[PDB]
């Protein structure tokens, strides 16, 4: 929250208000800057629809910064954007925190840079020509960070410490100790005992064998009392970023190896010959113009060598093939490289504002020369890259129109309208692909837009809410570009629905695109793509990380989907070591869901209509539930409906669930009489539970109570006063509002050992009638999981009593980082790492479009913004497996047509043993075994003359649906390795 | 694919059973779920015998399989429903790389020595510490009751 | 050559901080997958780590990659929001 708060109030610049400019600024709006300032003189051309969202075919011949503004202010309302009409001034960028120039010339460059850099205003350079962009930083002569590095503060459990001039002390079992390094900056935000450490001023540590860590002098402070919890404190640092001007003649680039660093400068000098053929000719080289390219080239050549790290030997002279091809394609600006270049520009500009992780170090140069045609193939000329007055004007200037009309006559499949979804739809939208009636596109997602969603969606409105996304999501897209016909569809892509997505579906698009939120429908995604042998798209963000990748059928390696991952989002917990003695903040926010959906959502429909005619106490666990359920508030021989904010009531379920439950927990197990395997060998294993008395002077305890309090109220409908008001003077006066109810509310009403029906037949009686009085009551409905209504206050409730559980049971409190990967309140992925994958996405699709392309051709891609990390590499080849004869590969399938007439199992069998050359010992259609090599003579004798249709209707009970015109089943053979796999027989029918 | 490893397994267990093995079998149309007889070998519990029903989840071996008693019994460390918290199929030490026939034998060696690790009902525990003779006395009592013959 | 020396690289944690590591260029890449599966409790198919950036192939040596001794490689952990 404080960090933002730098952004909420800060005012940065954006000028050159380009395509690249304008995707900086929606990324700026969407992130919340306060103060988003405008400049563009220039009036709008067709050669910048190409990659400009913001300006429509109606904003030609108008001012860009004056068209973008409209939509820029409507983005998001609470974010005041202005349009500066004149010239820049000296005395202008004193207001101004940020300033970016977008595409601006290189005089116009150095002298807003020169500047800035006078009067200690962040500067960023980005620029895109062609399909490479520079991106330039320049934070000041003295910036400092406050973070880093992209990481919540360290957090571990100290079990003793020492009172000694070496302060040596000791730490709980954990990974900390290989994370807590010598010379560490930590602070002891929370401890028992030791009122001097206790938030104490700032403090180094040093690290020895067996975990030693040595904190300094601590003799003179209080005996140890009990542990606490060490959280590390990041120390800031300054960075020193040289003046434009001057990093121009040494160009500091951030790269991940020699040969890229090398190519970046290569980049670097083209930049600059570019730059100086711009100045001395007053025009940019025309699209693909061999002419131009030749004197860029040659302008480069006599640019000397030395004006890049004058103390560093020329490393190899400069690659004239690489400084053509970027003059050759320089004339156009494109959709993915101006979202790609614009997302990293605004992470930059981020970083300044909130001084929060590593600025870039100068100079970046992002390259995507690969979504040319390849070298043996014919390229791109003149008359083909000549412009007519198209929207994309830019994008035909690099690529040419047949490739524009090859993106026209495309079909493709969008799944997920997320973020990365409605990135990936403006990308299509902007690029042109199935932008005609031999085209189209196709957008599969299944929510609806929320209040928590389009706070940084971008193609989302506050009129949008409940909405299909979908379909919103293409009104958008169309919006966007009128020639694209876009049909949503509500239908989600999962195994319960493959009649819908059948061969029929499949059979018209040309390609898949995949922006999901998890792994399971990546997977199953994945799976029908090579099932159908259809591209794929992949990408996935978190905080600021992004990877983008593109699977080609027999040409890249098949989506091997983290099975480990995908098992872990949806699976079933052994709470018995969870119950017995949490260990994590996992165990104790699954103990609160898990008791919550128990208490209040299983409880509603279990308890009134199962419990009348089905199993009951003789035979289930409620012997124990009904204790645990009813003395919550007290007997009152009615459920209550009066105002719930009362003390007796908010206290009773602190002390039962914390209080009391504790104290009978740890008289029936105290800490010397844990009866591990039979009589203690060490009672109380490495934790140990301490009961905890309600203090008014913890804030934690109150703020639970009256959380509580207020769910309570607004679960049963009723009314809450803002109890935090004056009130809590009158709840800290009486802390103790009935000493005497001391043993009705701690089990039952006078049971201490149940023995042999010590209650007394009549006891049975009364409870029946109680449950049947507390039957009727309010409808309690077992209504869906508030994932984004945060005001229900059922998240800090929860919060709360994880952070005061694990804190009972020994365990160190949880932080919001770790809450905050619940699905409650989950992070929202920042706009930055989208906007980069959905243009690393849009650049594999000019290649995916471009058709048959090696291997050599395509890129994975991976990026960490917080710390400029960004690598394109090309994927593996798909892996190559054998078996005897038979070799294939994870894309390969086994096709065998039935005939005329079903061939037998029997038939099939002998089929493939001569085609193929091997014998199947194991045969299975997807659960249901149809034959076995192990089978007993007469089972298989049965099985052998029974047609494979025929058997799978017998076994499964389902005839083969219209639409399955072939049949997948999986096969074993003889011979074969328990962890190989066979290709998936696709049985014609 | 798990239902191509549940089935290779289910072979090579049924190609060599366990002396405390008897009838395994599983249906046909739905090869993830498994019906087997158990042959405890420590007395009283050897005097019969109980059919067990173990489960698999799609996503295994990435995911432990769950194991049911078909027979309802009363033990400490055996869920009222059937299941059981064993120790290799707790999450917390679930190793996709185990096979069934390790589960089987600690299931086994459980069965043939009783083990409190954690009282699923603190009832039956309480019982248990207090008076150990009546709670002999009820788990013979549903293994006559409820439980099958030994075959051979 | 036959190596028999280990030397001593450097594996990047996602979350900032690294820790050392004592390999031999002859171990494979997934016994390196498996030692910072176990110091960093993240089972090794979530993710991948890559050198120079480039990735780094399980069934390839660590020789074949050219790492020095004090390299480092950073660990890229599959992403799952969308
Ligand atoms: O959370 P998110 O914005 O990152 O997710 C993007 C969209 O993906 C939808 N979704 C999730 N899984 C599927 C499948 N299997 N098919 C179609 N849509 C799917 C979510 O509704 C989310 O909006």
């Amino acid at each position: 929250s404080p960090a933002m708060q730098r952004i909420q109030g800060a005012r940065v610049l954006v000028s050159g208000l380009q395509g690249l400019g304008a995707e900086v600024a929606k990324n700026l709006v969407l992130m919340g800057v306060g103060s988003l300032t405008l400049h563009d003189p220039h009036p709008t051309c067709w050669s910048d629809l190409a990659a400009q969202f913001l300006l429509s075919e109606q904003d030609l011949e108008r001012s860009r910064a004056e068209a973008s503004q409209e939509l820029l202010a409507q983005l998001n309302r609470a974010v005041q954007v202005v349009v500066h009409t004149g010239d820049i001034t000296e005395d202008l960028l004193l207001d101004f925190q940020v300033v970016v120039l977008t595409a601006a010339k290189l005089e116009e460059q150095l002298k807003v840079g020169t500047l800035c850099h006078k009067h200690g205003v962040c500067f960023l350079a980005a620029d895109t020509r062609g399909l490479v962009g520079q991106l330039f930083c320049d934070f000041g002569e003295d910036f400092t960070v406050q973070d880093p590095t992209e990481a919540e503060p360290l957090t571990a459990a100290i079990q003793h410490i020492s009172q000694g001039s070496p302060g040596i002390l000791t730490l709980r079992k954990g990974a900390n100790t290989h994370y807590f390094r010598d010379g560490d900056l930590v602070t002891f935000s929370g401890i028992e005992g030791m009122v001097e450490l206790n938030d104490c001023d700032p403090r180094s540590i040093h690290v020895r064998e067996d975990g030693s860590l040595e904190i300094g002098d601590t003799t003179t402070f209080s005996r140890y009392l009990r542990g606490g919890a060490i959280t590390e404190v990041k120390r800031p640092k300054t960075v020193r970023h040289k003046s434009l001007d001057t990093a121009l003649l040494q160009p500091h680039v951030v790269a991940q190896s020699s040969q890229e660093v090398h190519h970046a400068h290569c980049l670097h000098q083209a930049f600059c010959a570019l730059h100086k053929f711009q100045h001395l000719h007053g025009r940019p080289p025309q699209p693909w113009d061999p002419v131009d390219a030749e004197t860029v080239v040659g302008l480069a050549r006599d640019l000397e060598p030395l004006k890049r790290t004058e103390e560093e030997p020329l490393e190899e002279p400069l690659d004239e093939a690489l400084v053509r091809t970027v003059a050759l394609s320089s004339a156009g600006v494109l959709s993915p490289m101006v979202a790609m270049l614009g997302a990293v520009a605004a992470q930059e500009v981020l970083k300044a504002i909130s001084r929060k992780f590593m600025p870039l170090d100068q100079w970046l140069y992002f390259d995507a020369l690969d979504c040319l045609p390849e070298d043996g193939e014919l390229l791109p000329s003149p008359e083909d890259c000549a412009l007519r007055g198209s929207r994309y004007d830019g994008q035909i200037a690099v690529f040419g129109a047949g490739f524009q009309e090859k993106l026209r006559r495309q079909h493709y499949l969008l799944v997920g309208a997320g973020a990365i979804g409605c990135e990936l739809l403006k990308v299509f939208a902007l690029v042109g692909l199935g932008a005609g009636n031999s085209g189209g596109l196709t957008v599969v997602d299944m929510d609806h837009i929320e209040r928590s969603n389009l706070s940084r969606q971008f193609l989302f409105r506050s009129q949008d809410v409940g909405r299909p996304k979908a379909e919103v999501a293409a009104a958008a897209a169309r919006g966007l570009n009128p020639d694209l016909q876009v049909i949503p569809l509500t239908y989600p892509l999962d195994p319960t629905t493959e009649h819908i997505y059948g061969d029929n579906f499949f059979s018209r698009v040309d390609g898949v695109a995949a922006a999901l939120d998890s792994f399971q429908a990546r997977r199953y995604v994945a799976a029908r793509c090579t099932h159908y042998l259809k591209p794929l798209l992949e990408a996935g963000t978190s905080g600021t990380w992004g990877s983008a990748t593109v699977f080609m059928p027999h040409v890249t390696e098949a989506y091997r989907a983290p099975a480990s991952a995908a098992a872990s989002e949806d699976a079933p917990y052994p709470v018995c070591t969870v119950r017995y003695f949490p260990s994590t903040a996992e165990h104790t926010l699954q103990w609160a869901r898990h008791e919550f959906e128990e208490l209040f959502r299983l409880s509603a429909e279990t308890i009134n209509h199962h419990q009348q005619a089905h199993t009951s106490l003789a035979d289930m666990d409620e012997p124990q539930t009904l204790t645990l359920l009813k003395p919550v508030l007290g007997v009152l021989r009615v459920r209550p409906q009066n105002w719930q904010d009362c003390v007796a009531w908010a206290l009773g379920h602190w002390k039962l669930c914390f209080h009391y439950g504790i104290k009978q927990l740890l008289r029936h197990f105290p800490p010397n009489k844990v009866l591990e395997d039979g009589t203690p060998f060490w009672s109380g294993p490495k934790q140990c539970p301490q009961p905890l008395e309600f203090d008014t002077n913890q804030d934690t305890h109150l703020l639970y109570v009256l959380a509580a309090a207020n769910l309570y109220a607004q679960m049963h409908g009723l009314p809450g006063s803002q109890d935090w008001t004056a009130l809590r003077e009158l709840l800290k006066l009486l802390p103790q509002p009935d000493p005497q109810q001391m043993a009705p509310i701690f089990a039952s009403n006078l049971e201490l050992a149940s023995a042999s029906a010590e209650f007394g037949p009549e006891q049975q009686k009364e409870l029946n009638k109680a449950l049947e009085v507390w039957s009727v009551g309010p409808p309690l409905k077992p209504l869906m999981f508030e994932k984004d209504d945060d005001s229900n206050f059922h998240v800090d409730f929860v919060v709360a009593a994880a952070s005061l559980r694990c804190q009972n049971y020994g365990i160190p409190p949880v932080n919001r980082a770790q809450s905050k990967r619940i699905v409650g309140q989950i992070i929202p992925a920042i706009a930055t790492t989208t906007a980069a994958v959905a243009g690393l996405l849009g650049l594999e699709l000019y290649k995916v479009v471009s058709g048959p392309r090696p291997r050599s051709a395509f890129r994975h891609s991976y990026l960490h913004l917080a710390e400029n990390y960004l690598i394109r590499y090309m994927p593996f080849a798909p892996a190559i497996q054998t078996f005897h004869h038979l070799k294939w590969t994870s894309w390969d399938r086994l096709k065998v047509p039935a005939g005329q007439p079903e061939r037998t199992l029997e038939s099939l069998l002998a089929h493939l043993q001569e085609q193929h050359g091997l014998r199947v010992r194991i045969l299975l259609h997807g659960s249901a075994l149809l034959y076995a090599a192990g089978w007993s003579p007469e089972k298989q004798a049965q099985h052998l003359p029974l047609r494979v249709t025929e058997l799978v209707q017998q076994l499964t009970g389902q005839a083969p649906a219209p639409g399955q015109r072939v049949l997948v089943l999986e096969l074993s053979c003889e011979g074969d390795d328990e962890d190989t796999a066979f290709p998936p027989l696709h049985y014609e029918l | 694919m798990a239902s191509m490893r549940v089935v290779k397994e289910l072979e090579d267990l049924q190609k060599k059973p366990p002396p405390y093995l008897r009838n395994l079998s599983s249906d046909d149309a739905n090869v993830l779920v498994w019906h087997a007889l158990l042959l405890p070998d420590q007395p009283p519990y050897h005097l019969k015998a109980f059919n067990l029903r173990i489960s698999f989840p799609p996503e295994y071996p990435f995911k432990p399989p769950m194991i049911k008693f078909t027979t309802k019994i009363y033990h400490p460390n055996v869920d009222e429903n059937g299941q059981i918290c064993l120790p290799i199929i707790s999450s917390e030490n679930w190793k996709p790389s185990t096979k069934t026939s390790q589960v089987l034998e600690a299931l086994n060696v459980l069965v043939n020595r009783p083990n409190i690790r954690e009282p699923k009902r603190m009832d039956l525990a309480d019982l248990l510490t207090q008076n150990p003779e009546l709670f002999r006395k009820n788990a013979e009592e549903f293994t006559l009751r409820f439980g099958v013959d030994r075959p051979s | 050559d036959k190596s028999d020396e280990p030397l001593s690289i450097l594996v990047r944690n996602n979350k900032g901080r690294s820790s050392t590591y004592e390999v031999r260029l002859t171990q494979t890449v997934a016994h390196l997958k498996q030692q910072v599966s176990g110091l960093e409790g993240v089972q090794d198919d979530l993710f991948w780590l890559t050198f120079e950036g480039k990735p780094l192939e399980d069934q390839l040596p660590l020789g074949e990659y050219g790492l020095k001794p004090l390299s480092t490689v950073f660990m890229n952990l599959r992403l799952r929001g969308g």
